């Protein structure tokens, strides 16, 4: 069934699978009309599909004129990602297709479930995590990607970098959910932190600084504080 | 007006003959049903006094042969059999009738109740869900499985209701998930209604069999069946008039004959509320959303 903190290690077995989130497939923004009225505009999204063992990111650029003369858009997001996830599977050799595929809001298993029935052995799972994959537009050049694009197109990323030349996919993983859940909660500091020391950079075909082992630590350990920080100054604790 | 003749009642048991029900004591002078209206399909069913567990029963259509129903103390049922001899079956009869020990199908003269729950119900097609071709009548009891539910494990004792199943490949055209996910009338009408059924009275006979299952056995695959069935028209943008003004009917009587007191098993919420409330057809069925909302408002 679903995916919790009790079979964590399943996702870094040999067992090919994915993570689809789809928080970025439509996304507005929100404004006044001269008649005083309130409108959405859409911008271009993106959907988040990540082989967790590998980091292979399939990052499918949503372009808003997908969204032209359509009504209910928040439910043909959902459908629509499914429809780009079953291309993706259907795209790739049968030894690459998934064997689970694992979305990150209830919402998405039916949409998914049926542009799936076509691939009955491929499972489809909810998860009672809650993953902060919705920052993934916090990541710059992911962000610049999607909003750079003029019309539908798939990106092929590996989130860990280089990573898994030193770590394991469990503590990559691990440290792409801090990461990302430090952006989700304050992405000023987040960011700040990340950039601070200019002689840390970013290579061209990496998203994120080439820290040493150290810095990481001391990155992770920072992000750590800010995450337990922006929960006080949020509760007040 | 015909008669169901018993041989004897061994066993206490109570009878039911289509929604009427009455008590037969072990070894009282029982000799079976008369006056049952022709023209219609009927069941006969029983719960055993000392095992209410197996509710179980025959559909039979009188026009098809004389039936009679006689305790086999081997297998432990009452049991429906065919007497072929014509002669034989008048004289047991009218021998039963003069000694007055028979009861009366007792049907009001102002009562459309069987006729409005049975009107698409036909024992010839029965017969095709409750294989058993060498009887004219068909057992059913409240452990039997549906096809559907043997998918997901005798085939010979199950009932083959027509496989309807909302996340499969028949009811999703590639290309359309998300139209006929939302909107399943290309489901309802193309594949369902015109590719297995024909005709709208043929899905009805179904739906109408599987209610009946459900109320008189606790099936509980009928009881998935009948609903499936209705969820299906409900979620459905696109359906001819005369059938959602017929659904209406249909549930209403339904709705109407259920027990009191059985409604918390034989009735889904989901789907009710669903059909009721947020389907396309949410203003279709304004008979049997009023006897819902007054009988059951519970539920919603
Ligand atoms: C061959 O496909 C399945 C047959 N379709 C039907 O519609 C027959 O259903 C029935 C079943 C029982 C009835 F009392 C009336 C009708």
């Amino acid at each position: 069934g679903a995916m919790n903190s009790s079979n964590y290690a399943e996702l870094f077995n040999n067992d090919i699978k994915l993570f689809v989130d789809d928080t970025n497939v439509y996304r507005v923004t929100v404004h006044k009309t001269f008649e005083g009225n309130v409108a959405t505009k859409a911008i271009n999204g993106c959907i988040f599909t990540l082989n967790p063992k590998t980091g292979h990111l399939f990052l499918k650029i949503i372009h808003t004129s997908v969204w032209a003369g359509q009504k209910r858009l928040s439910q043909l997001a959902k459908w629509k990602t499914a429809e780009e996830v079953s291309a993706l599977v259907r795209s790739l050799p049968k030894e690459e297709q998934p064997k689970q595929i694992i979305v990150t809001r209830k919402a998405m298993l039916d949409p998914l479930e049926v542009h799936m029935l076509d691939f009955p052995n491929i499972a489809i799972r909810p998860t009672e995590l809650r993953l902060p994959f919705s920052a993934a537009m916090s990541i710059d050049k992911l962000s610049d990607v999607v909003m750079k694009a003029t019309e539908p197109q798939m990106v092929l990323f590996n989130i860990y970098d280089d990573w898994l030349d030193r770590i394991s996919s469990y503590t990559a993983f691990s440290r792409l959910t801090l990461l990302l859940r430090a952006l989700k909660t304050n992405e000023e500091s987040a960011k700040m932190i990340l950039l601070s020391d200019p002689t840390i950079t970013i290579k061209s075909y990496h998203l994120w600084p080439s820290f040493t082992d150290e810095q990481w630590i001391t990155i992770e350990s920072q992000m750590r504080d800010l995450i337990l920080t922006e929960y006080g100054r949020k509760y007040n604790v | 007006m015909n008669t169901v003749p018993f041989t004897s009642a061994p066993i206490e048991v109570t009878i039911g003959i289509d929604q009427y029900s009455f008590n037969v004591k072990e070894n009282q002078p029982f000799h079976g049903i008369k006056d049952i209206p022709i023209g219609h399909v009927h069941v006969i069913h029983f719960q055993h006094a000392d095992n209410s567990s197996m509710r179980y029963g025959y559909w039979f259509d009188c026009r098809m042969g004389n039936f009679y129903i006689q305790y086999d103390p081997k297998d432990g049922l009452y049991k429906m059999m065919e007497e072929r001899d014509g002669a034989k079956f008048e004289n047991i009869v009218h021998n039963f009738k003069e000694r007055q020990m028979m009861v009366s199908y007792p049907k009001i003269d102002e009562d459309d109740t069987w006729y409005n729950l049975t009107e698409f119900v036909q024992m010839d097609k029965i017969r095709k869900i409750v294989r058993k071709d060498e009887n004219q009548f068909s057992y059913v009891d409240s452990s039997m499985t549906t096809v559907q539910e043997n998918e997901l494990s005798d085939p010979a004792h199950s009932l083959n209701y027509t496989v309807i199943n909302f996340k499969s490949r028949e009811a999703i055209r590639p290309g359309h998930e998300m139209e006929d996910f939302l909107d399943k009338s290309y489901y309802l009408n193309t594949v369902m209604l015109q590719g297995i059924f024909k005709n709208s009275s043929n899905y009805f006979g179904e739906l109408q069999f599987a209610f009946l299952n459900a109320m008189f056995f606790g099936n509980y695959g009928s009881s998935l069946q009948w609903h499936a069935m209705i969820e299906l028209i409900c979620s459905s943008a696109t359906v001819p008039k005369h059938m959602l003004d017929k659904l209406d009917e249909i549930l209403y009587y339904q709705i109407k004959t259920l027990p009191e007191q059985y409604s918390d098993i034989l009735l889904n919420e989901r789907v009710w509320n669903i059909c009721l409330y947020s389907s396309f057809q949410k203003n279709s069925l304004h008979n049997t959303e009023k006897i819902m909302e007054n009988k059951y408002p519970e539920l919603l």
